């Protein structure tokens, strides 16, 4: 029989690189301003009803 | 891996503001705490509401300036956002809104400054099919106007990402005992909600 | 996926996963025959039917 | 037709890809070079000859 690339199995090439999906990042960081805060619960003071 | 990391801790700030949900389980955080879809400015899509999304948004700004706030800000779902850009005249058939182009990146529309994403709908994380906040009756958020100066944040402290190489870190069984690693990063938010009046929601349900 | 954490409560895990995928390899050829008479017909009237 | 490549573009960003391309049938690459404006008849993309 005449020879073929058949009976070597020959191991497939890696392609450097990942392919991915992008992700959907924050609207929150975008819209709202980060506040530089110290650790811990914060208190905001509001106006309940005008005079 | 060490990429991805980052990214999941900011998609996290929308989870927790936004729904109020735990993002890796999807299911709503425990103590009820303020979340930007408590508010009760809600605009519902009808059938015949629905596939006009510019009349939704300024449905949705009307209801939060007759709270007496003034709204600089808006947040799509990326579908809405693409059936925004997309929207179009009713007999000319025209693109009502071209620079717009396929609405993946749209940084402001009507007055407002713009933000689109796929956590504005609880991402694929409050669809979770075991334990998502959303896997059964699932509250369509299209989209969220307001006056995102109400909502106030930050970072307190941040852990960058390191290798971890014993113990048991999260319960499937120790590292050196089974030849693992893992790696973590950690942030901790401050949040706060000034209204919930300063928030109007588009959704569907 | 993030976790949202008491402060202490038990953290969990969450990971990447990856798949391959793979190509195939196809050959493709074109072969034309003709006459030596076409060729000899060709080149002395100038027909260009060869470089066509 | 650019309603059609439009619905396309749809499916293919809510599986979370962008797509950068668009290869056309030569026939429907005309039918779409020769859309017309449905109230005032004009041609909506003259800029695109017989769209080959």
């Amino acid at each position: 029989a005449v020879l073929k690339t058949s009976s070597f199995q020959l191991p497939r090439h890696l392609v450097p690189g990942v392919w991915q999906k992008a992700q959907g990042q924050s609207v929150l960081a975008r819209l709202s301003n980060a506040e530089p805060q110290e650790f811990g619960e914060q208190q905001y003071m509001t106006l309940t009803a005008p005079p | 891996m060490a990429d991805l990391s980052g990214v999941a801790l900011g998609r996290a700030l929308d989870l927790i503001g936004i729904h109020g949900i735990n993002p890796l389980t999807g299911a709503a955080l425990a103590g009820t705490p303020p979340k930007i879809i408590d508010t009760t400015n809600v605009v519902e899509l009808t059938t015949e509401t629905l596939g006009l999304p510019d009349q939704a948004i300024e449905a949705a700004v009307g209801l939060v300036l007759d709270d007496s706030i003034s709204p600089n800000g808006l947040a799509l779902d990326n579908s809405f956002a693409f059936k925004l850009a997309t929207q179009r005249h009713p007999t000319t058939g025209q693109k009502l809104y071209p620079e717009l182009g396929f609405g993946t990146d749209i940084s402001g529309f009507m007055s407002l400054g713009a933000a689109v994403s796929d956590t504005v709908r609880g991402g694929p994380e409050a669809v979770t099919p075991s334990t998502g906040a959303y896997r059964t009756t699932n509250p369509n958020i299209k989209a969220v106007v307001g006056d995102f100066s109400a909502f106030r944040w930050g970072v307190q402290a941040n852990i960058p990402l390191t290798l971890i190489e014993y113990g048991d870190p999260d319960g499937s069984g120790d590292l050196q005992r089974k030849n693992e690693l893992a790696i973590r990063a950690e942030v901790v938010y401050g949040v706060g909600i000034l209204s919930t009046d300063a928030f109007a929601v588009v959704r569907d349900a | 996926r993030g976790e949202v954490v008491g402060e202490s409560a038990e953290k969990s895990e969450s990971t990447a996963t990856f798949a391959p995928v793979t190509s195939l390899v196809r050959k493709v050829q074109v072969t034309q025959r003709f006459s030596q008479e076409v060729k000899w017909a060709d080149e002395s009237r100038q027909l260009g039917v060869l470089q066509t």
